[PDB]
């Protein structure tokens, strides 16, 4: 539902 | 009391070896620590080692090791330190002695053993009188000497008139050159006295059963 | 669900990424013309930091980049191919950054089992900078930019395909714990606990005798009967013959203090006191003269020991925090974790635990190169 | 191995006056110091131990102090005794280590010298030998330097002097200066000077003859 957002 | 009696000056000769010993004195022996030192006339003392006679077990200072041994007898009560290939180096001092400790009043040296290295042999001295080339008519004083030359091994006394001159008098110490000591003394005496009054300097080198006088006569 | 991870929260961290990146800057560029104007030449120890100290300095190239998107509550400025290229480039040279440390800390310990030219250093050096792209391949792939369903924002993201995200975002989530924390320790921790292993070999601990022949003294000193001397010196005697077992001439220490102890017992065994006493004064010295050996000894054994332990707490304070997270943060993919408190958090956090990741890139140069010098 | 530097070498008291004296240590040697009096060259004498511990028999006027790595051996007023080396002797660890040691000497309005010259004896020339004597005498401070010549030249070799340690009754120094030539190189030469460099003249002291 989410992502992945942060940069790693 | 305690006392340390070390075997009196050896005569030595380069390359030898040596046994300078250490009898010990009232005290039981078997129960304290024994030191030995080493001092060279005008600088400060060098430790060799210590050795505790109850054992015979030792420790010595790294510059010494190659060249110090420690050995006690227990019947007889005496302490020895045996040098070898001996040269100019050794020329020095040598004390045992009992170090410092909290528990005890004191700590107990010996009187020191005189060790001189050179190759010469027992030599008779060369006494040479020492008046004042020119005769000039001091108002007060005028000084007389005398010279010990070329002498070997030590000691030898000087007097003047067989003791009766400590008024004025200087003897300057003995100093090894080449293998043979040189030595001198002076004697201030008023110009009233001498030359009316004789003055003889008193020579004597027992090692060479010598013994010399010279009156100081003018020029 | 999925949160709003723009808040009042991460206005720090823009800032932070500059005294990271100018800090961590500065530090590395120094470590690079130190082997850059001399060389090693030819010295394997100092080859290792440089690639790590190059790497780091590649890490912090980045950050003001960085520093826009979380500046920026998510939108991503630079389109994109932009976001795919920086993406992998971080994960490539983090992971070597990671796997330098590796080697460095192997290399450590093999400088302390055998202590004696670089020729390894031709495979060891590529083969990690080969396996470092290898690693940063499926996050070229994935990342890209979407306008974020939640945030309104074009957001620089590793896009999965929809239909199994939670499986791909969590299996990748596994990849970063074992191969960037998991192996990495094992190699780095086991080799602390190798020297820990060769300190204690290639040495003994005397102090459990050392404190006998300090402790058995201060009774003698004041002792009143001759019961308690004969006592303390009996105890002093083995602790000398255990010290002796344990090139250095420190054995003959032990030789002498032995027989300074067994003629102050004969004396004991008499009920002679104050000889005991005065003997055992002279013992004093003798210890003094080895005590004080065995210091400056184990003071080179410490500063070995401290700083074989700096580079795995280093290494541990800096890249567990993210570690975990990302364990969390993969759980959560599965479906292990539910609860939106932890989920609401674990996105609230994992940019600082990052940043964290960043700050080991400003610290190696003090651990590796600025000690010694 | 522990040096124990000794600070200074010389120092003039007066009889009434306190002195301090320096004895530095390369590394720590706890409260394990102790100071020694020697006068000539004889078995020292133990004034202190554990650094301020008093040694029965020595006179109270004798104070040590320090610990560590700096200890001081404070006499409280020096009188005519009291002149002669002090040594301080570490007994931490093996080697025992001593200080090159503090001379005490008396301290006196300056003396400029009497300078007396002998020749060569008919005695020691049918010998085949000529020695020069030269005395300086009864001078203060020490310092003072000689040079012999030979018809105004200057001669180094074949010389070998011996100084008096200072006078007990008028505290003064005195020097004794041989030059020993080949009887040969004697009665070649002519005049024969002995030149003295003292605090007194700043331009130096000297007597001469000529055969």
């Amino acid at each position: 539902g989410r992502v992945y957002i942060h940069p790693i | 009391q305690i006392q340390l009696q070390q075997s009196g000056p050896e005569l030595v000769k380069p390359g030898a070896s040596v046994k300078i010993s250490c009898k010990a004195s009232g005290y039981t022996f078997t129960d304290f620590y024994i030191n030995w030192m080493k001092q060279r006339p005008g600088q400060g003392l060098e430790w060799i080692g210590w050795i505790f006679p109850g054992s015979g077990n030792t420790h010595y200072n790294e510059k010494f090791k190659g060249k110090a041994t420690l050995i006690v007898d227990t019947s007889s009560s005496t302490a020895f330190m045996q040098l070898n290939s001996l040269t100019s180096e050794d020329s020095a001092v040598y004390f045992c002695t009992r170090p410092v400790s909290y528990y005890y009043d004191f700590d107990y040296w010996g009187q020191g053993t005189t060790l001189t290295v050179s190759s010469a042999k027992t030599t008779a001295p060369s006494v040479y009188p020492l008046a004042p080339v020119c005769g000039d008519t001091s108002g007060s004083s005028v000084t007389l000497g005398c010279l010990v030359k070329g002498y070997f091994p030590e000691p030898v006394t000087l007097t003047w008139n067989s003791g009766s001159l400590s008024s004025g008098v200087h003897t300057f110490p003995a100093v090894l050159q080449s293998d043979l000591y040189t030595l001198s003394s002076s004697v201030t005496v008023t110009s009233s006295t001498w030359p009316s009054q004789s003055i003889t300097c008193n020579v004597a080198h027992p090692a060479s059963s010598t013994k010399v006088d010279k009156k100081i006569e003018p020029r | 669900c999925s949160q709003k991870p723009s808040d009042k929260h991460l206005d720090a961290i823009p800032i932070l990424y500059y005294i990271i990146f100018v800090i961590g800057f500065l530090v590395n560029i120094v470590v690079v013309t130190l082997f850059c104007c001399q060389k090693g030449p030819k010295k394997v120890s100092s080859i290792y930091i440089f690639n790590l100290a190059v790497a780091d300095l590649l890490v912090l190239a980045t950050l003001p980049l960085w520093a826009t998107y979380y500046s920026y509550r998510y939108d991503w400025l630079f389109g994109p191919v932009m976001c795919k290229v920086f993406g992998s480039f971080l994960t490539l040279n983090m992971f070597a950054s990671i796997w330098f440390i590796t080697c460095m800390s192997v290399d450590r310990y093999q400088s302390v089992i055998y202590p004696f030219n670089p020729w390894q250093a031709s495979y060891i050096v590529p083969l990690v900078w080969c396996m470092a792209c290898l690693s940063s391949l499926p996050t070229f792939y994935f990342r890209d930019v979407r306008t974020i369903e939640y945030l309104g924002v074009n957001a620089c993201i590793m896009a999965f395909p929809p239909e199994k995200y939670a499986q791909w975002s969590a299996g990748i989530a596994l990849m970063k714990n074992i191969l960037g924390f998991i192996i990495p320790l094992i190699f780095i921790a086991t080799c602390y606990f190798g020297i820990r292993k060769h300190l204690l070999k290639t040495n003994a601990d005397l102090e459990d005798n050392w404190e006998t022949l300090n402790d058995n003294l201060k009774v003698i000193e004041k002792a009143d009967n001759a019961a308690q001397v004969k006592d303390a010196l009996t105890k002093m005697r083995a602790a000398a013959l255990d010290a002796q077992k344990a090139m250095k001439d420190f054995r003959h220490g032990f030789d002498i203090l032995v027989g300074q102890i067994d003629d102050a017992l004969k004396l004991a065994n008499e009920g002679k006191v104050k000889e005991a006493q005065a003997a055992a004064e002279q013992l004093k010295t003798t210890r003094n003269a080895y005590i004080q050996k065995y210091l400056k000894n184990r003071i080179t054994r410490d500063q070995v020991l401290k700083m074989a332990a700096a580079v795995v707490l280093a290494f541990i304070i800096c890249w567990l925090p993210f570690h975990v997270l990302t364990f969390l943060d993969a759980l959560a993919w599965m479906g292990v974790i539910n609860s939106c408190e932890v989920i609401a958090v674990i996105d609230l956090a994992l940019p600082f635990a990052i940043l964290l990741g960043f700050t080991n890139s400003c610290v190696n140069p003090f651990l590796y190169c600025f000690v010694g010098n | 191995d522990i040096v124990l530097t000794q600070s200074p070498a010389t120092l003039s008291v007066t009889p009434g006056d306190r002195v301090s004296l320096s004895c530095r240590a390369s590394q720590s040697v706890s409260n394990y110091l102790h100071w020694y009096q020697q006068k000539s060259h004889e078995s020292p004498r133990l004034l202190i131990k554990y650094a301020s511990q008093s040694i029965s028999g020595i006179p109270s006027r004798f104070s040590g102090s320090g610990s560590g790595t700096d200890f001081t051996l404070s006499i409280n007023s020096v009188e005519t005794e009291d002149f002669g080396m002090y040594f301080c002797q570490q007994s931490n660890s093996w080697p025992l280590t001593f200080g090159a040691g503090t001379k005490l000497e008396l301290r006196r309005a300056d003396a400029a010298p009497t300078v007396s010259i002998f020749p060569p004896s008919s005695e020691q020339l049918t010998s085949g030998g000529a020695s020069v004597v030269c005395f300086l005498n009864n001078f203060y401070p020490k310092d003072i330097n000689v040079k012999w010549k030979i018809d105004g030249s200057e001669r180094q070799n074949g010389v070998l002097n011996s100084w008096t340690d200072q006078d007990s009754k008028d505290s003064t120094y005195s020097m004794s200066s041989t030059l020993t030539l080949t009887k040969d190189e004697y009665e070649r030469h002519n005049s024969y000077t002995c030149e003295a460099t003292h605090k007194t003249s700043t331009s130096p002291i000297v007597k001469s003859f000529n055969r």
